[PDB]
């Protein structure tokens, strides 16, 4: 009889993959603070880590990688990505991270770029807010407060037709304990329900992707969500290609380079305790079919419809591969 | 990178390499705190034996 | 050399008493006459922790025997091991207490007291250094509940820097003399409560339910019982008597098993169940594990998934894998950890020793302290209730100069302590 | 040459004591009736052993130490051991009866009836010192005298020996052997007390040791007799340069001005490589100092991958030459999380002793050709604490225990204010530690 303790209820992923290890029998849900646990599924911050693997005759197992903040942080993913040997690469925007003025910091460096764009009269367009002018961005930065990143803004991405759509594609990755990575062959791309438009940066809402901001919406596909089935046909009559051939191998390099990169820094081969974790990076493709990463999030959700087949394979070859029981819906990207 | 302050001897040797620069109380006291603890130790017996008596 | 002073009052308190030193004085390869023929070192290590040592070699046990009446005593002495007692520790009366607190703790006892505390303190004068007193006996009757209590009062005065403690063997209807039993165990309770460090429960329901059921006896004689109990002894002392690590001293113990002082009531448990019937078959060290923790081998008839688990003590006896002990005994914790307290980190210790009891390859013995131990207690309290209520069978305590106030005063102590436990079981 | 008196307090530092000890012996030389063949200055000299040992006339050479134990049992076995000639009486101090595993016991009750005959006992060891470094105290963290007497101790001798240098081995509580359940409490106690005392302390988890002999020795159920004679090897390895000629650690300020650059957070991780099983039937420089950054191989179980380096020290002994250790670190450094503080700079400091490390005849350890013990000052090593303080947290949340402490005329009030020192212990770690 395996035990296990919950301690985030804000999961709708977990409190799914709780739900199919009691329905197995074998698993044993305990309270918040008892320690005799065998799996963890932790909370998203300040998750006691050094309170792990200090359980006499206990095989402890948590769902989260210590040390992953780093490519889940925006501010730290540019940093990873710029003083990393491994990945200083093609697939990521130029990128800056820039501090307050009453908050080391790049931001002599940031505009040192922005004059050749507008000495070259050439895209300019930055994100943070999506504006041509580094003054209207800087002084949005300093009145906020917090820490944010300046990003190249992908100005000729690849549309959806019809409605001249923008969208992004989100995947779920799964590492296990062995470091195994494991891509969920069911991604989903988030579309824009209005028109993109070039001139006007001020409509965010066709620019953003998100499907809070969306919520035009389930016109064209069920909660403005396209899978890759359909997504894949859509390939195959307007571009003559396919999604595993322009994006898919892309996608998967990225995913390879990034979780390879911090693996000697967040691996528990040989620790005390053990470590999974489900991961959901998001891209972005532009009109010539190049994949862009956009963001690594540590704590995704999921979609409504692969909720059941993810969670599943969540508990068949990330929990029960530690604790095993008395075609595979993963694709495993080996190295 | 660079390997300084090398020592040898019959022994061994011992040297530094650096690979990057950078970026009470008195005995009175002692005394007084265990003589307030001894009390406090005597008052609880007091109170026991004082209890017992009754 | 922690010395231990034995005391054993009241008949009850002086059968189990007998029986025990009995038991452990083949434990430690000591004849009826005294001499050692043992064959282990291991015997004689921390043999001074029970026994005194006389010229040519002659073991003497550090016990004092009391009764109102002779009795028992005359019983004991004539009994297998009754020339190894000290004739001078023998310390009776003549009228006997009447299964009556009051004459135990205020008239009978109190003429008989002095005589026993001069034999108590002529054994504390002889320990190189005294660990504490243990004293065996029941709490429904006379001497050993009122006189027994008494004594542990008046010692305490006398050596207020030393450990107390009791096997004390709790009443039931189903194993019962008297009615007035509930007065006397109540009466008892209050004093145990405040005067005592560690008090080993022993419910005479439990044991008569053990041998009922369990040992298969149609009809249990106090014998029967008594071997349960003297087994149960035994295996709580091990750690006393042979050298080890984990509470082996009084002090010790106390230190690990009562994390808060009024709440320092045990229950013992003892795995194989053995009928006075030997076993061939050695039991496997789950089995020992599995039976040790089930509420039938329990000795308080307190069923121990009512509450939870404060502190756990566990004694192995004899050659086992102590790698498939710590596997085993982990194996409970983490199955069951629902019933011990999270808010106590790794309140359950656990050791072993080489040297089996006679007539098993091996054996484990259980000690914990459970909040499911307020079963016997509200147990007492409705039977003494019943009778208050209604004032009924008062008058041969009022009889002896004792005032109902004073019968008030240990009811609500008694519930008090009940409170307490069901406090901690929802803490 | 300049002496260190070396103080092993309760059973912990004791057994300890007798295991470095019978170390020391094997690895000078120095036969159990005291007897050391091989030095010439017949009654006297100031060698490097010296620094350990003193000299008779009679050609006996016995150790600067003390033994002290609240109770008699574990120190008789060294007054009638193998090594019992080595000692004189006056050495062994045993009390009657212990501290029961209770802090207060053992610092206010019992350490009270008692410190003025150790420290007498250690007068006499000093007065035979023409040049005191200071002290090395071996102790638990869990025991009642372990605990409790040790912090006192540890504050008589900064009156008596202000100028002296004080450094601790300590014992740190595991559920695997431990023998007490208010273990946390007495770590924190003896924490608070001794924190300002001592200038430098390695801290030994038992369930690292436990599960190093379990995993690399081979032994299903680890004794203290296997934990002890790994931890003396590493004891032995931490005080080599002191009774052995070098330039590394020759004198105890070195420990703290290599180790400590904040008084406060001085708990230097210790690693060690390699442990080979006896009864098995040889690793490289290279090896063996990748073995450092395994936590599989520390004294205490943590990731230095997530936390910051203030200083790092190389022990090495057997055949190793210098070149073979900056390749090895040249290799490591591509291929690790290695993060020094900015205020400090990244680097190693290097002792080799040519002389292979010694084993007990017949023990569980395997005579290798060279090994290494790493210590070094990681913010990492916060997480005993962590885990320390919060089972400290669950108990005194209930006063669970507390009332015994009391009883010994202890107040409440300390509980709150050694946790709190402690809060300020993890506070600290994490300013040096995290970036945000
Ligand atoms: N490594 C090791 N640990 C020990 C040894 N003896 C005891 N310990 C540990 O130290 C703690 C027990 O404290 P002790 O040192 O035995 O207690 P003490 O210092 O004698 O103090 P008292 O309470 O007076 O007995 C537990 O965590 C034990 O696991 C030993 O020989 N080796
Ligand atoms: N450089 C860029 N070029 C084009 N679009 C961009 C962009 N950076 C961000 N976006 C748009 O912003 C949307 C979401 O931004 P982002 O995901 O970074 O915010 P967020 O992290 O708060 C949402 P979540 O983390 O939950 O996925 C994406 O759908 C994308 O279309
Ligand atoms: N287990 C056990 N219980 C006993 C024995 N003798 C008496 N009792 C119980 O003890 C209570 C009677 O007290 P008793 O010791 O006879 O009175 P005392 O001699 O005045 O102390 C009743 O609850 C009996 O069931 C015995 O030998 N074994
Ligand atoms: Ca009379
Ligand atoms: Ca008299
Ligand atoms: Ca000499
Ligand atoms: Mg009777
Ligand atoms: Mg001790």
């Amino acid at each position: 009889m395996y035990t296990f303790v919950v301690r985030d209820e804000n999961s709708s992923v977990y409190a799914e993959v709780s739900r199919l290890l009691l329905a197995t029998g074998q698993w044993k849900r305990l309270r918040k603070d008892n320690p005799r646990f065998n799996l963890m599924l932790g909370e998203r911050n300040r998750l006691p880590f050094g309170r792990l693997g200090h359980e006499p005759g206990l095989v402890q197992l948590v769902n989260y990688y210590r040390g992953a903040d780093k490519l889940c942080r925006k501010a730290s993913l540019v940093k990873l990505i710029k003083t990393s040997p491994e990945l200083s690469c093609t697939w990521f925007p130029e990128s800056y991270v820039i501090y307050p003025t009453n908050l080391t910091d790049e931001r002599e460096v940031f505009l040192a770029a922005y004059n050749r764009r507008r000495e070259g009269r050439e895209g300019n367009v930055w994100i943070a807010l999506i504006s041509s002018e580094a003054s209207e961005l800087l002084d949005f930065i300093d009145e906020q407060g917090q820490v944010h990143v300046i990003q190249k803004y992908l100005e000729k991405p690849l549309l959806l037709e019809p409605g001249h759509r923008k969208f992004d594609i989100r995947s779920w990755v799964l590492v296990d304990h062995l470091y195994n990575i494991y891509l969920y062959r069911e991604g989903v791309l988030r579309t824009s329900s209005e028109p993109y438009n070039s001139a006007n940066f001020q409509d965010k809402t066709c620019h953003l992707t998100n499907h809070c901001i969306q919520k035009n919406y389930g016109r064209y596909e069920e909660g403005n969500e396209m899978f890759f089935e359909e997504f894949n046909q859509y390939l195959m009559d307007a571009l003559n290609t396919t999604l595993e051939n322009s994006i898919l191998l892309q996608i998967k390099h990225i995913i390879r380079s990034c979780l390879m990169c911090i693996e000697p820094a967040i691996s528990t081969k040989h620790l005390h305790y053990q470590s999974f974790q489900l991961f959901g990076f998001d891209f972005m493709v532009d009109e010539e079919l190049k994949v862009w990463l956009i963001e690594v999030n540590g704590a995704p959700a999921c979609a409504q419809k692969l909720y059941a087949e993810l969670c599943q394979g969540i508990v068949d070859v990330a929990i029960s591969s530690v604790f095993p029981l008395a075609t595979s819906i993963f694709i495993k990207l080996h190295h | 990178m660079e390997v300084i302050e090398l020592n040898k001897c019959t022994s061994g040797q011992s040297f530094e390499v650096i690979l990057k620069p950078p970026s009470d109380p008195s005995l009175e006291e002692i005394q007084k705190k265990l003589e307030a603890a001894e009390e406090r130790r005597k008052y609880q017996e007091a109170e026991l034996l004082k209890h017992l008596a009754e | 050399m922690r010395e231990i002073v034995h005391i054993q009052a009241g008949q009850c308190g002086n059968q189990i008493g007998a029986k025990f030193w009995e038991v452990i004085s083949d434990e430690h390869g000591i004849d009826p006459t005294g001499s050692y023929h043992g064959d282990s070192d291991l015997q004689l290590e921390r043999i001074n922790v029970y026994y005194n040592e006389a010229t040519g070699n002659k073991y003497v046990p550090r016990a004092i025997l009391v009764d109102l009446e002779p009795g028992t005593m005359d019983s004991v002495r004539s009994g297998p091991f009754g020339q190894i007692f000290r004739p001078d520790n023998f310390v009776f009366g003549q009228s006997g207490a009447g299964n009556n607190w009051a004459k135990g703790h205020y008239t009978e006892g109190a003429e008989l007291v002095d005589s026993v505390l001069d034999v108590v303190r002529k054994e504390s004068e002889s320990c190189d250094c005294l660990q504490g007193f243990q004293l065996t006996h029941s709490l429904g009757g006379g001497t050993g509940s009122g006189m027994g209590t008494l004594l542990i009062s008046k010692i305490r005065e006398e050596y207020p820097d030393r450990i107390m403690n009791t096997f004390s063997v709790m009443p039931s209807p189903k194993v019962s003399d008297t009615v007035v039993e509930p007065y006397n165990a109540t009466l008892s309770v209050h004093q145990l409560v405040e005067n005592t460090d560690e008090t080993y429960c022993i419910d005479n329901e439990a044991l008569y339910d053990i041998c009922f059921r369990t040992l298969k006896l149609t009809t249990p004689t106090y014998g029967d019982l008594n071997h349960l109990v003297s087994a149960t002894m035994s295996g709580v002392t091990t750690c006393l008597r042979f050298p080890g690590q984990l509470n082996a001293d009084l002090r010790k113990l106390a230190v690990n098993m009562v994390p808060f002082p009024r709440l320092h009531f045990f229950m013992p448990g003892f795995a194989p169940l053995t009928s006075r019937s030997q076993q061939y078959r050695a039991l496997t060290v789950p089995e020992l594990t599995q039976q040790m923790f089930d509420s039938k081998n329990m000795m308080a008839a307190c069923d121990p998934r009512h509450g939870r688990y404060l502190t756990v003590a566990a004694i192995f006896r004899g050659r086992m894998s102590m790698k498939e002990v710590d596997e085993q005994m982990l194996n409970v914790q983490n199955k069951n950890s629902s019933y011990f307290v999270e808010w106590i980190p790794n309140n359950v210790k656990t050791a072993v020793c080489d040297i089996p009891p006679r007539g098993l390859k091996m054996s484990a013995t259980f000690i914990g302290n459970s909040t499911a131990i307020q079963e016997l207690f509200k147990r007492i309290s409705e039977q003494f209730t019943a009778m208050f209520r209604r004032k009924a069978f008062l008058h041969w305590y009022t009889g002896e100069g004792m005032d109902e106030m004073e019968f008030t005063e240990a009811e609500s102590n008694m519930n008090d302590l009940v409170s307490e436990y069901q406090q901690y079981q929802d803490a | 040459m300049r002496e260190c008196i070396s103080i092993h307090v309760g059973q912990a530092g004791v057994q300890i004591g007798n295991a470095c000890w019978e170390l020391y012996c094997l690895e000078h030389g120095i036969q159990p009736d005291g007897q050391m063949p091989s030095d010439k200055t017949i009654g006297g000299g100031d060698d490097s052993f010296n620094t350990f040992f003193s000299e008779t006339g009679a050609g006996k050479h016995v150790p600067r130490a003390v033994f002290v134990d609240l109770e008699p049992t574990v120190i008789d076995e060294v007054r009638t051991g193998t090594y019992r000639q080595l000692f004189h009486p006056e050495q062994l101090i045993t009390g009657k009866e212990d501290a029961a595993n209770n802090y207060a016991r053992g610092h206010y009750t019992i350490g009270k009836e008692i410190i003025d005959l150790v420290l007498d006992r250690i007068r006499k060891l000093a007065d035979q010192c023409t040049g005191l470094q200071g002290f090395l105290v071996f102790h638990s963290f869990g025991g009642g005298t372990g605990s409790g007497f040790t912090s006192l101790l540890m504050e008589r001798l900064s009156v008596d020996y202000g100028k002296k240098s004080k450094l601790e081995f300590s014992i740190y509580p595991a559920p695997q052997v431990s023998t007490a359940v208010v273990e946390p409490y007495n770590s924190i106690l003896t924490t608070h007390t001794t924190l300002e005392h001592s200038d430098c302390a390695f801290m030994v988890d038992n369930e690292a040791i436990y599960d190093i002999c379990r995993r690399n020795l081979d032994i299903e159920r680890p004794t203290y007799t296997n934990l002890n004679r790994l931890i003396s090897q590493i004891v032995s390895s931490i005080t080599a340069s002191l009774r052995f000629d070098g330039a590394l650690n020759v004198d105890l300020t070195e420990f703290q001005t290599n180790l400590v650059p904040y008084p406060r957070i001085h708990f230097p991780l210790a690693t060690y490589a390699p442990v080979i099983s006896a009864e098995k039937a040889q690793l490289s420089v290279a090896e063996i100092t990748n073995a450092c950054f395994e936590p599989a191989n520390q004294m205490v179980k943590c990731d230095p991958r997530h936390g910051k380096y203030m200083a790092c020290c190389l022990l090495y002994r057997g055949d190793v030459v210098p070149k073979d250790v900056n390749a090895a670190i040249a290799t490591i450094k591509t291929k690790r999380s290695i993060q020094f503080v900015d205020w400090c700079p990244t680097g190693f400091k290097v002792g080799i002793n040519y002389q292979p490390p010694t084993v007990v005849p017949g023990g569980d350890l395997a005579k290798v050709q060279r090994a290494v013990c790493m210590l070094s000052n990681t913010t990492a090593i916060a997480e005993a604490w962590a885990r320390l303080d919060h089972k400290f947290d669950l108990m005194y949340a209930k006063r669970a225990f507390v009332h015994w402490y009391v009883g010994e005329g202890m107040e409440e009030g300390e509980f709150s204010e050694a946790r709190e020192d402690m809060a300020a212990l993890e506070k600290d770690y994490e300013e040096v530690g995290v970036d945000s």
